[PDB]
């Protein structure tokens, strides 16, 4: 009886699972590592902190490697509950990484929201929300400290920590553009909130201190890091009103080995609004009662998972005049691509298409090299926007090729592509391996 | 006697006098009898029950 | 370009040790009654308590 | 068209991606393992089972390796819905792990809540709650079987399973200290519940039986396991009601290469309460109604994510009189360190600082050896507890430096350290390689 | 700062930081067989 | 223990494997060599209105 | 009867219910030296075990020695090498109305009299060994700390 | 159980069955004497 | 543990030598002053090594 | 209450029982508890409810 009985029944089907054993699961041998310590140190920010200002900071070289950066803001909410939507990230309009005077990467507030929307997942994204928004029904006048961790090639895995010890001839610094309009803090929609306080900002950096033997090697040896960077230019949508399904052919300006492309259709006035507004609970301000208005979101619930409020009908990517795949409807790119590739959920209005088997990882797993492709395009088909957004009977009870009339507000198009490059460090100087 | 005496100075009271040393020579017994692990079929059984021919 | 040769945190001249340093010194000098030694012999104690370095030799050419 | 249109896009930068291939992703290699079977066997508990009783078990050598252990309890709820908060685990005040007369580890009811609060996420947190609580609005008189899995170093991964076959002389024992007061079962607050049933318990131990070639190896060779331990002492807190933010400097008594330090501020009477009570949704019994009181939690929701009700303003770790990192605000330890180090969500009132890159894993990744620190101190700044807990207008509408007046009840601070050590086993005997 | 920790190499740590085998801050990636991924429609036979 | 998730009521699992959710073989029972494999159930009395 | 003033000449008592300590534990470097014991252990059991006398209520001893009453060394805890020695105390709840003898003579060990909050001073003693050396008319302590 | 392996396992109904099948005459009656009240004992009677 | 019950214990081999052994009881009296006489001692009906 | 035992190894360290030298012999203590304790559960022969 028991486990012995199971061991007794050993025969031919076990020879390829256990015969001449190679591993065991019950005697795991750990690896020994190089001594290091982690410290978070604050730096000096050069520039005036405030709405609409540009500030930058040089990373004080207080360690051997840089593994992470967390930007902190202190905000006072200028409106009532449910009037904010990731305000720490809207404020963090753009973060640029410079090494030795050359631009390495750039990440926009909308990218942070898009990355959060389709790549970050679990309780980890809820906790992310906790760090950047008001999540407990807080009231006007509440003061909260917010944390916005950066998502550069070096921020999530220590194996890509910045080798500042080996960059004694170059400065490493980042530039920060702060938004002038932050929803629920100094504006409500387009209307200014009188008396709104100016943000307080600091940047914290996690330094690695290495021991004698390893820091000697890092300082003396040349290094090569295989890294990811974000390419981005904003564009314009082609959303129709009635009787037609608009087409758009977007000429792409991406190059280097791309692991995925992702995009969203947004209302440029309302940060994070990737869908149409409608008189459905959580779909607009006042939704569900007579005061419902479909021109303004119930901001704290700006994001939705109802794809019927998304504007995209179908998409295709074409390379050098021949289709990269046969046309899929928008829901494929919103629901299936992230299931197959990252294993998460993407909200309505945000779409992904991947080339990588695991685009969320750093280990290369398939890329499209857009430096050896002469003409790449993104072909979009839009839904017809004829449904009256103020009637839930018409929005919750309709078909796939139509959406709300309010989808026409999604006038700004953001297409992101992430790709590989190599960061070379030689003779105390760093720089990129491949141009364009 | 007055100024050449011994005392306890910090650094001489370091916790490593415990954390570098085991309790093992203090808690272990002296056991001369070897361990008796043996073949599994001797206890488990001989699988004598008409297994399918392939 | 930066030209800053020193890294920028405590490492080379700082002797960031814990107070266990005391037992290392006692061991080096052998007797527990350390009090009399640097009062009479200071040079040897100073010589044995400081750090070494590593150099960086790179160039590009004319 | 299709895939063939991309394979051709091969350029100079691909020598870092597809040059001289070493791995192919589509024909993987599996490793055959030593044949084994897992059997779950009941153990015999010595002593009288009940509220406030202390019982223990001697683990029978039912097999070659021991790995998962689950302690079950049968509890009858004495109150109505929302009156319990993990009653299965609070019933179990501590578990002592003893191998051969020498204690290796010891866990506490509050540690289980703290560990759960930090390191379990998503479906595992929800399942754990199901395993330890009533989560479906059950009513008075409901009775169910609870499971409280143990988390000793050898309880979560087979890689550290203890070799009972190599522990043929020394016995392994678990001592279970049961609580005298269990909220919603035996007591409602401090008021005894007449007729409360005594708990019934059993300890489940999962044994692994090995095949011949490896089991005789285990009894042949000496073994050394790199294991985790918990360290714990309690502290009293200094929490002011008004006009000042008190400081406290607690001298730590920790040893060993430590992975992380975690702590929580609690009300010793209400198990799991790590925040102030307030007259807002989920923050106290009756919240939002005329019957609301801020002296009694709405127990089924004791845990919250609203840090406004948390009392820590700032903290820093000082080693030998010099700060380990620059002063961080309490929200750094609640939101950011678990984001960087775990990837879950930590509820308000529980705080974590890591020395390790991956403290959630078992791969050694950075430690602080406190046996070498002459003065290890945790410095705390408390928030001022001046906000009227019964007035939502103030509870959710105040500054970062203040919290509710009911936060003054958080008189106990529980500081935990998790560290590495080595377990040595040979000739049937075992013991801890480095004492403390 | 963190140096007060880094320096504290002891006898117990020979099991952790002694005779290092790996580094966590320099990852080496493995180069892979070149491939492309696409998804296309099949014909379903039957009503 | 085997997956690390939550299973809804009415769905039950017993594993022979350490990580049944993964592909790497981690423990099996070969039911081609067991003559009589039986699952014995006891049902709750369905007496509650 | 005034419960704030003792009948001074009989101040010393043996009634544990008037004693403060519920339990005590000595912890050395974050590790317990023994498991927590109840206050009557330190008031009565160890004096019996190692001294042979009787200790009045409210006075407690813990020994490291077989014969702490003697001059012969018999077991010591060398506190010159221990970084942190902590004595952890647990108090009894001081809820009994001292003016009602039916309550003071009729309760359990975890509670005591309300008058107990007047015992505001904690006096902990340690007695130990050192060596007094004498040479050529001069004397002194070889181990002073 | 011998060394972690089950060798035999008897239930109360097996004991009854065995007593029903193999014990005979005085031995079954003396068994009854060892396990039950055989003299019309009343409420409160206690036996070994 | 209880009135008229017999129990045993196995001395756990935590140390090297055993010296004193102290059995502790918690009792509540049901009588008045002067109605008990070494109640913990008679409770300890016998002890065997 | 605390009832010390008065066996040969209980009062003097010189006869301490060396478990360390009894590697293969477990030491057990049997305790029989009285059914009747004066002033606790009986007053004379009369049970105290």
């Amino acid at each position: 009886a028991g486990g012995l009985s199971q061991l007794v029944a050993y025969g031919a089907q076990d020879v390829y699972l256990t015969g001449n054993p190679q591993i065991t699961f019950f005697k795991t041998v750990y690896r020994r590592y190089t001594n290091f310590a982690i410290e978070s140190i604050q730096q000096t920010i050069n520039g005036s902190v405030g709405f609409g200002n540009k500030v930058s900071t040089q990373i004080s070289r207080n360690g051997d490697l840089i593994t992470d950066i967390v930007v902190e803001f202190v905000l006072t909410k200028g409106g009532n509950g449910g009037t904010t939507y990731y305000p720490a990230e809207e404020l963090l309009q753009d973060v640029e990484l410079e090494i030795g005077g050359q631009r390495i990467d750039k990440h926009y507030n909308d990218w942070f929201r898009t990355y959060d929307a389709l790549f970050r997942m679990n309780d980890d994204r809820y906790n992310y929300r906790r760090m950047t928004d008001w999540v407990n029904n807080e009231l006007v006048g509440a003061q909260k400290r917010f944390y916005v961790p950066l998502i550069f090639f070096f921020n999530q895995t220590p194996g890509l920590a910045l080798p500042l010890i080996a960059l004694q001839y170059h400065e490493v610094k980042l530039y920060f553009t702060l938004a002038s309009q932050v929803q629920g803090v100094n504006y409500n929609g387009s209307s200014a909130i009188a008396g709104a306080a100016q943000p307080t900002m600091s940047v914290w950096v996690d330094y690695i201190f290495l021991d004698t033997q390893e820091r000697t090697r890092f300082a003396q040896l040349p290094h090569e890091y295989l890294i990811e960077q974000l390419q981005f230019t904003g564009s314009e949508t082609a959303t129709p009103s009635a009787t037609t399904q608009a087409s758009q052919n977007i000429r792409l300006n991406f190059n280097h080995p791309t692991k995925y492309l992702a995009w969203n259709f947004n209302n440029p006035t309302n940060y994070g609004q990737y869908t149409a507004l409608a008189n459905i609970p959580g779909a607009c301000s006042g939704a569900g009662t007579a005061a419902a208005t479909v021109t303004t979101p119930d901001y704290g619930n700006t994001g939705t998972y109802n794809e019927q409020l998304a504007v995209l009908d179908s998409a295709k990517i074409q390379l050098n005049g021949q289709d990269r795949f046969a046309t899929r409807k928008g829901s494929y790119f919103n629901k299936v691509q992230p299931y197959q590739s990252i294993g998460g959920v993407t909200p309505a209005g945000v779409y992904l298409y991947s080339f990588a088997l695991k685009p969320a990882g750093r280990q290369p797993s398939g890329t499209c090299n857009f430096s050896r492709i002469d003409n790449a395009t993104l072909s979009l088909t839009y839904k017809t926007c004829s449904i009256d957004a103020t009637s839930p009977a018409a929005v919750l009870g309709n078909t796939e090729t139509v959406t709300a009339n309010t989808a026409t507000l999604l006038t700004a198009l953001n297409i992101y592509a992430k790709n590989y490059n190599v960061l070379r460090i030689m003779s105390g100087m760093g720089g990129l391996a491949y141009a364009n | 006697l007055l100024r050449g005496f011994e005392s306890s100075l910090r650094g001489s009271r370091v916790r490593t006098q415990i954390d570098d040393k085991s309790f093992i020579p203090y808690t272990w017994q002296m056991i001369d009898v070897p361990l008796a692990a043996a073949k599994t079929s001797f206890i488990a059984g001989l699988d004598t029950r008409q297994q399918l021919a392939y | 370009f930066r030209d800053t040769a020193s890294i920028g945190f405590s490492d080379t001249h700082q002797d960031e040790k814990t107070l266990r340093f005391l037992k290392k010194q006692i061991s080096q000098f052998i007797k527990h009654l350390k009090e009399y030694y640097p009062n009479n012999e200071l040079t040897k104690k100073l010589v044995m308590k400081y750090s070494d370095v590593q150099l960086l030799p790179y160039t590009k050419g004319a």
